């Protein structure tokens, strides 16, 4: 009969889908022709599958009920007792090592160490073959050239759950690599191939070393353009000398030419944004390093979730090849790059918003655009950025950004004042090396200030600027015209452009006022992130990040406070209100010339103190140092590293901000900001998920080291930052 | 889901193929031979009477049935 | 979702839902009908209905998979012309993704694989079944899709001209002439091969392409 | 997280408690660290009132049989040399004859130990670990290995005399079967369903009556059949199959004398006409050598992981992996008595000789039993 | 216009190592040319059975270097035409 439904029950999550596949191999399927008798016969095949998966104890039963006119509903019930526990891994014939060292390198285990309980000692035959190959590779690496794996045995116990596995091996003796000979048509590149072949004759033979020798010979031949040379390595052995002479036979083949460069999978990214990242040119002799650098540049650009490279010999043509770059695009058709919803969230009982769009899809002229409109604390800040990473295909980028900013000071650690700022920057950036970028820019800013509650740190700048404001008055006004030579420097080398695994990024930003500017100052910023693959495996990573900053006045004007540094946001230092860290805004006593009785404004003398006054408000600092060390791990879930490439991290942050011009001597009665050793710290867990909207970021990190007035928030959440 | 309950046939994107696609031909000057058309990407003759996508129906045909 | 109602009632109500434009529930109902009753003669008709619903419901990968399944089950069938047209239309529709390209920017040089496969399928349709009612619209789509492919090739040639990989430019424009000779894209491209040939000091070849552009300026 | 649904198939509860006679332990002693969650043939031996026992760590003990007084003790563990100390990883039963004690190992070594002294006489390397109980026959020690290879060692010096290959599948159950000798030939069982006889001289093959009757389509159903010590009387061979068919064979030729449907069987002992047999379903039954007919059968200890059965003091006696010891009537086919002697594990087979019944626990302790 | 910037060392055309240039002789057919120099990456499309071998490099952003080697064949593929040149300068 035909079956309306086939159901499986009792499975302890062990490959339920493959059970349908087993039935398909058995010739039955939902609605397929099978009767009750053949169902019972075929159920044995399910037992066969669970025998193959290691559940030797398993047996299966069938339950079925017909509909009134011979249409069938089927359930399949499973018994899946404990099985496949490797009670031993045994090696016999070994005489060069203690077996415990050998088996410890297996994926399989005999006894899981309590010191670090990782996985479990569960058998799997394919992994047994893999581990046999690892054993052979170990013995050949140690130098036993004649090593042999002989008749490996697998056993299970008269009670079927108990497994143990035996391997017989023969060793001979470890042999010296008495010499290496390379022969064939090398096309004149013998000298460098020899440098690859360079070895001390006293060196012990090593299978891994000869394998890497073949790999690097292939690499060198690829760089010069031999895509598919025949490379052979063959040992010449004498057992009485107990040494191995080594033979390498090479046919360089043809110099392969790249007829076509094909990009596939980019349904929205304009082809130019991939092709201009190429180092290997079309219609030119192939370079394996050139193609690999193209792949690396595509990964580094960050537009593409995956980048895959295939080299295909042109059908029927001897030496021409197509180079195919297959990619999956970031955001999977969600418009305008990653939509930057910026948020202020965490333990803090405060709300802040940022809204923006990013990256690629923008109109009419091939530029890449970024927009941002925000209110943070009681500030209002909006900016528009227009960029073309390739103003001309040679590599020089061009970028111009416009912004407007406003300041209102209803607490949120924002010092009491009213200020407005707007300005622009025009920027150029031209790579100096494949991994270096250098920038020059010109910037213009204007500012107006009012309702200036008197404040020592800012007033240090105002007092030195001239037009010194009158102390104890709540209101003072100031203006500035600004021109700046914006400049920067960058080094960028990263696996992917996101969730990196290897390489480093260094970004240096600095500006100096060109005379005619009112501020007459210079400041320097340094940003650095470094990544390392744990155990040289990129699936497991550790990130080291630091930021540094200084700014001082060239004409003695020090720096305008409104360009001071800050930290506390999740981008810089987790675990604090966005800008609370660092020197605090000490006010003067003042007589509330402009005031509202509804507000307990800081230290208005008619209500507050009649002397210099502390507050939670932060003025940032004219110097900065921030560091972070991070540890990255997986965390399985229905959405995981494989399904969605989610990232989670254990990390420690070190942050500090200090003012170089705090009068440590004169102001002994108040906290001395002049020393950077007032280090803040935080540590904990962080999470990031590349949702179609964009990068979500989640983290809990208690600020376990803290100073006066730092508004802590042990948890913080945000979305975006795109980079 | 939200929509006007129509365009039961067209794609979500631009159906620009209906217009702005004349197959301008290319002519060989005397004394030069142009490269051959090379296979598939030629378009054969067409009836020209069939309707076009703004009116033509893309529902499956009324196949006969039995059971 | 749908219980084991008789196949005829399920099909009638699913056809109604198709006419009501209830694409999601229509897809569920035809999927249930196929699952419970794939053996009966309704399978083919259910397969065609599933094909149409997948295409219109914007489930293009599933539409393509169902088309492949139908073609595998029915190498010969009175509606193969329609199913091949559906394959072409699905791969064509896979390109025009969203609004921002609709009002914002041309979408000719993103990826040809979908367009190229759709063009090959439409070529099969028009060549094998010219008398079919779907031939003419298939021909218009073939013309537009070939123009789009030629524009992609031109958009690669322009890049290589800007970078100056002149051998690449010459090779690409020659390939366009080989495959897409009768298009506006190649007519505009030849004035670029004329520059490319000269940049490499290959005077006579540049002169010959100049001869071609002289006549084809019309 | 996930612990709520671990699956295990249940063993039958303990049988009725009432007993016709009350068994008692005569004495017990710790040979050393126990076998543990570990599976290999290793059981005490007796000859002339001197007990010999050993365990995985390599400890070997010689003891008096009336009482647990030690004769001598030695450890075969390797000298550490300040590197990772290596235990002997002992396995493969204990056998005694004249002046020597023969012990296998889970590694290549097979050790020969003196009876009157702890002195190691000789140790020889063999192809694959000697999981099987070595046997003595006409001045040689015959050994079967996990690797399916059978070796004969010169008893005088331990040198290998010949080698014979018995085929095994990649998944061969426990690669153990102890050969036996009579009528001038040595019977052997191989994991690949190959019950066979060897000349016990120059490694000469006699016959190979392979049991293809398993016909296992799936690999687990094709699990290696024979692992049991075959026995012989009147030139008739008897053998077992873990999954296949019990059979009685000619010893002159390999031809069938009888064949039975019984699989899932790994141990048995013979009366003059009655086979006493243990299923891996832990069914216990008495079968006639002729015709394979059942005198009695009971299965109350189903899935209890029974020991090999032995005949002692007019009763069939068998243990289990739970810690209990049971006496079954020879011909009435019902429990004569039941006892608990251990809490850890009691898997290896008992030995009955010289009027004693001896057993070694899965946890390193021996017991002398009487009833 | 002209500035110091990391122009990515474009290679173009075939490789004309002097040995393979010396390999060619006038008596060859197209197969011998293909074996000696590799497939021509610039086949002449406009009628004439002409093969153009171009070897062009621009290391960095200075000093364009190129060789042009032009070959022509009869309709049978038999060769009788050779032009061999170092190219004029660029940047």
């Amino acid at each position: 009969p035909t079956i309306a439904s086939i159901t499986f029950s009792g499975n302890k999550s062990v490959k339920d889908d493959m059970l349908k596949q087993n039935l398909e191999a058995s010739g039955v399927r939902v609605g397929e022709s099978l009767d009750r008798t053949t169902i019972a016969d075929i159920e044995k095949g399910l037992e066969d599958f669970y025998y193959s998966v290691g559940k030797y104890s398993a047996s299966v039963k069938a339950v079925v009920t017909p509909l009134p006119r011979n249409r069938v509903d089927l359930k399949l019930v499973f018994q899946e007792g404990v099985s496949a526990e490797i009670q031993q891994i045994n090696i016999v014939g070994n005489h060069a090592f203690t077996t415990d060292e050998l088996i410890s390198h297996f994926q399989l285990r005999d006894e899981v160490p309590w010191w670090n309980v990782v996985g479990d000692r569960k058998y799997q035959k394919q992994k047994l073959a893999g581990d046999l190959e690892t054993l052979r590779s170990y013995y050949l690496d140690r130098g036993y050239a004649r090593f042999n794996i002989d008749s490996t045995q697998v056993s299970l116990t008269p009670d079927k759950k108990g497994i143990y596995v035996t391997v017989n091996i023969t060793e001979g003796d470890q042999y010296k690599l008495s010499g290496v000979e390379v022969s064939g048509n090398l096309a004149g590149h013998s000298a460098e191939i020899e440098q690859l072949t360079k070895i001390e004759p006293g060196e012990l033979y090593n299978g891994t070393k000869v394998t890497k020798m073949e790999d690097d010979i292939k690499k060198l031949l690829g760089r010069y353009g031999y895509a598919y040379p025949r490379v052979q390595s063959m040992p010449e052995i004498n057992d009485a000398d107990k040494t191995v002479k080594l033979r390498v036979n090479v046919d360089a083949g043809n110099r392969f030419y790249v007829r076509k460069i094909r990009f596939e999978g980019n349904d929205t990214s304009k082809d130019a944004v991939l092709r201009r990242e190429m180092r290997q040119m079309e219609g030119a002799w192939l370079g394996s390093d050139l193609v690999d650098q193209g792949k690396e540049r595509l990964n580094r650009l960050g537009f593409f979730e995956t980048v895959d490279t295939d080299t295909q010999r042109v059908p029927g043509s001897p030496d021409q090849v197509d180079v195919v770059y297959k990619v999956k695009e970031r955001n999977t058709l969600v418009p305008r790059g990653s939509f930057n919803f910026g948020i202020g969230y965490g333990a803090e009982s405060g709300v802040s918003f940022q809204a923006g769009v990013q990256q690629d899809n923008w109109l009419g002229t091939g530029y890449a655009v970024g927009i941002n409109g925000t209110k943070n604390d009681y500030q209002t800040y909006a900016e528009l950025s227009v960029t073309n990473p390739y103003f001309t295909v040679d590599g020089v980028s061009l970028g111009g950004r416009l912004f407007y900013n406003d300041f209102q000071a209803d607490d949120a650690d924002l010092s009491d004042y009213t200020n407005k700022s707007y300005g622009t920057d025009v920027t150029l950036g031209f790579p100096i090396n494949e991994y270096n970028s250098l920038r020059a820019g010109l910037g213009y800013v204007h500012n107006s200030l009012s309702n200036m509650q008197p404040q020592v740190a800012m007033w240090r700048y105002l007092y030195s600027m001239g037009e010194h404001p009158s102390t104890s008055d709540q209101d003072n006004s100031f203006k500035t015209d600004d021109f700046t030579f914006n400049y920067g420097w960058t080094y960028n080398k990263l696996d992917r452009g996101y969730f990196p695994t290897d390489g480093s990024r260094v970004n240096l930003t600095g500006k100096v006022t060109i005379p005619g500017s009112d501020n007459e100052y210079y400041k320097v910023t340094l940003d650095t992130a470094t990544y390392v693959p744990i155990d040289d495996d990129h699936k497991w990573v550790v990130l080291g990040r630091t930021r540094w900053g200084y700014g001082d006045g060239l004409g003695g004007k020090e720096m305008p406070f409104y360009e001071n540094f800050y930290a506390g946001g999740s981008s810089t230092v987790r675990g604090f209100q966005s800008n609370t860290i660092g020197p605090k805004a000490v006010y003067f006593p003042h007589q509330a010339s402009n005031y509202d009785p509804d507000y307990d404004y800081e230290c208005a003398t008619q209500d507050g103190a009649k002397d210099l006054c502390k507050s939670d408000d932060a003025v940032g600092g004219n110097a900065m140092a921030v560091a972070s060390l991070e540890f990255i791990t997986p965390t399985p879930f229905i959405s995981d590293k494989y399904a969605n490439s989610v990232r989670t991290s254990f990390f420690w942050d070190m942050g500090t901000v200090w003012d170089t011009n705090w009068d440590s001597s004169q102001y002994s009665g108040y906290p001395d900001y002049s020393d950077p050793s007032n280090i803040r710290m935080s540590a904990g867990i962080a999470l990031q998920w590349m949702s179609p909207l964009g990068p979500l970021v989640f983290s809990y990190a208690q600020p376990f080291k803290k100073y006066d007035g730092d508004k802590a928030e042990q948890f913080q959440f945000n979305i975006g930052k795109t980079w | 889901c939200s929509s006007d309950s129509r365009y039961k046939r067209q794609v979500s994107g631009d159906e620009a193929y209906l217009e702005a696609a004349p197959l301008a031909e290319l002519h060989a000057p005397a004394g030069m031979i142009l490269p051959v058309t090379s296979g598939d990407y030629a378009i054969p003759v067409t009836n020209g009477s069939g309707a076009v996508g703004k009116a033509l129906d893309i529902r499956p045909p009324a196949q006969p049935l039995a059971l | 979702e749908v219980p084991d109602n008789p196949p005829n009632e399920i099909y009638a109500t699913a056809q109604q839902k198709l006419q009501d434009g209830n694409w999601r529930q229509a897809i569920t109902q035809l999927e249930a009908l196929d699952n419970r009753y794939p053996f009966g003669p309704y399978s083919q008709q259910v397969q065609l209905d599933l094909i149409y619903a997948y295409y219109k419901n914007a489930d293009l990968p599933l539409a393509q998979a169902a088309i492949d399944r139908f073609i595998r089950l029915n190498p010969t069938h009175p509606n193969i012309d329609y199913v091949m047209y559906m394959r072409g239309l699905t791969n064509m529709a896979l390109d025009d993704s969203a609004l921002q390209g609709f009002f914002g920017v041309d979408r000719s040089d993103r990826d040809p694989q979908h367009a190229r496969a759709a063009f090959s399928d439409f070529s099969k349709l028009v060549r094998g079944y010219p008398n079919s009612q779907y031939t003419t619209d298939a021909t218009k789509r073939l013309v537009f899709l070939k123009d789009r492919l030629a524009k992609y090739e031109y958009s690669v040639a322009e890049y290589y001209t800007e970078r100056g990989a002149w051998v690449a430019v010459v090779n690409r424009v020659e390939g366009m002439l080989r495959d897409y000779p009768d298009t506006q894209a190649t007519r505009d491209a030849l004035p670029l091969m004329e520059n490319a040939y000269r940049q490499m000091q290959m005077n006579a070849q540049a002169e010959k392409v100049a001869k071609i552009i002289a006549a084809n300026s019309s | 997280l996930f612990n709520s649904e671990e699956d295990v198939v249940k063993m039958s509860p303990l049988p009725t408690v009432e007993n016709q006679f009350t068994p008692t332990t005569a004495w017990s002693t710790s040979v050393g660290s126990g076998i543990g969650n570990f599976y290999s043939n290793l059981h005490p031996a007796l000859a002339d009132n001197v007990v010999y026992a050993a365990d995985r760590a390599g400890l070997v003990k010689a003891l008096n049989a009336d009482d647990g007084k030690e004769i001598w003790s030695v450890s075969l563990a390797e000298k550490d040399g300040w590197f990772s100390k290596e235990p002997a990883l002992l396995s493969g039963g204990v056998t005694v004859s004249g002046g020597h004690v023969y012990i296998g190992s889970e590694k290549a070594q097979v050790y020969a130990l003196n009876t009157s002294d702890g002195t190691v006489a000789w140790q020889t390397k063999v192809a694959g670990e000697a999981l099987s109980r070595p046997v003595v026959s006409d001045g040689l020690v015959l050994i079967h290995t996990s690797n399916g290879q059978l070796q004969a060692l010169n008893e005088a010096d331990g040198a290998v005399k010949w080698t014979v290959n018995l085929d095994m599948p990649s998944l061969s159950l426990r690669g153990e079967s102890a050969p036996t000798t009579a009528f001038g030939a040595a019977v052997v069982g191989g994991d690949n369903g190959r019950v066979s006889a060897v000349l016990m001289e120059q490694g000469q093959m006699i016959w190979q009556q392979r049991i293809s009757q398993a016909t296992g389509s799936t690999e687990i159903d094709r699990l290696s059949d024979v692992d049991t010590t075959p026995v012989v009387v009147n030139g008739v061979v008897f053998a077992l199959a873990y999954n296949g068919n019990l059979t009685a064979l000619d010893l002159r030729s390999g031809q069938i004398m009888w064949k039975r449907e019984l699989g899932s069987v790994n141990d048995f002992i013979v009366d003059g006409n009655r086979i006493y047999l243990v299923d891996q379903n832990d069914r216990v039954m008495a079968l006639t050598i002729d015709g394979g007919v059942t005198l009695w059968t009971q299965s109350d200890l189903l899935h209890r992981l029974l020991t090999s059965p032995v005949l002692y003091n007019g009763n069939l006696v068998v243990g289990d992996s739970e810690g209990y010891l049971h006496w079954i009537n020879v011909e009435d086919g019902r429990f004569v008595a039941q006892q608990k002697v251990d809490s850890s594990g009691f898997q290896t087979e008992p030995v009955a000789a010289d009027g004693k019944l001896l057993i070694q626990a899965k946890d390193g302790t021996v017991y002398s039993i009487t009833r | 216009l002209e500035r110091v910037v990391y122009r990515p060392d474009i290679n173009q055309g075939n490789y004309l190592t002097a040995n393979d240039v010396s390999k060619i002789r006038v008596g060859m057919t197209q197969q011998q040319v293909a074996y000696a120099l590799g497939t021509p990456l610039m086949s002449d499309p406009f009628g004439t059975n002409t093969w153009f071998y171009v070897f062009r490099q621009q290391p960095g952003h200075e000093g364009v270097t190129q060789q042009t080697l032009t070959l022509t064949f009869n309709s049978s593929g038999v060769l009788t035409n050779i032009d061999n040149k170092p190219a004029l300068s660029g940047n």
